[PDB]
């Protein structure tokens, strides 16, 4: 779990909030979507999860 | 969230700070109750006697 | 943190500061400050820097205006100093004052 | 009365409130108040009511603004309460505060 408490936590949260990926919808339109959909300006914390362990999760494996 | 910006001082006093000489006022009102009570009680007790 | 433990010192004037007034002062001011310091020590020792705790800090409007209450006013006034200490010391990252 | 005894607490932050800070606080605040109370007790016990003593009371502009000074600021702020206690308690006849 990452805690967004405090000034540092607010900055970390903003970094996650700023993370996005663009998808091309079937009509050809580009939709931006946030990676951390769960996180927002109201979210106090979040949790990464992986049953084979987080070293098996691509985002940390890399 | 505000407290993470700066320390917060919440006045939940209900305005007691605006009463001058709170102890004297309190002592006087405690007297006022007692006098009224005593007078009726003395009359009651005398009526009984 | 809600550190609202307190002892009644009613009836103690300046000539009646006794071992019970010392104990009351210790409970309401000295050990409260130590309780906060102990929490800081844990949080710092484990690096939980994005979880500063809110301290609801029980202050009093009685700055000696009720009278005959031992060291109660002095304890409550002494707590007010934490407001400044939050800015002047290195524990803001672990605590916040209310 | 010139109660100017003091101990240097330099280098003590919120995490370093030690037995020496307790002693310094006791000297600068608690026992000062007792010293005054003891004088009052004598003067009252012998009826010297037309000789209230002036207390030159050593206050400090440091309300935690220098920093890392233990309980020094709290002791000095705690003394300020005597101003109110002079009006709210029955020892004005034996002491006066400056």
């Amino acid at each position: 779990t990452i805690h967004f408490g405090g000034p540092l936590g607010k900055k970390i949260r903003a970094n996650y909030m700023a993370m996005t990926f663009e998808t091309v919808a079937a009509d050809g339109s580009i939709k931006s979507e946030r990676i951390f959909k769960d996180i927002d300006e109201n979210t106090t914390s979040y949790t990464f999860r992986s049953p084979n362990g987080l070293l098996s999760a691509t985002q940390f494996t890399q | 969230d505000l407290c993470q910006n700066e320390p917060v001082c919440a006045d939940l006093n209900g305005g007691l700070q605006f009463i001058p000489n709170l102890n004297e006022l309190m002592t006087r009102e405690r007297k006022n109750l007692t006098e009224t009570s005593e007078i009726r009680q003395a009359v009651t007790k005398e009526t009984a006697a | 943190i809600v550190p609202f433990a307190a002892i009644s010192e009613q009836g103690r004037q300046i000539d009646g500061i006794d071992s019970k007034s010392e104990l009351a002062h210790r409970i309401m001011l000295t050990n409260l400050i130590r309780l906060l310091g102990a929490v800081k020590t844990q949080k710092a020792s484990r690096g939980y820097e994005t979880r500063p705790a809110q301290v609801i800090l029980p202050l009093s409007p009685n700055h000696g205006t009720f009278g005959s209450d031992g060291l109660y006013s002095e304890s409550k006034l002494g707590l007010e100093t934490l407001f400044n200490r939050w800015e002047s010391e290195n524990w803001s990252n672990y605590l916040t004052i209310c």
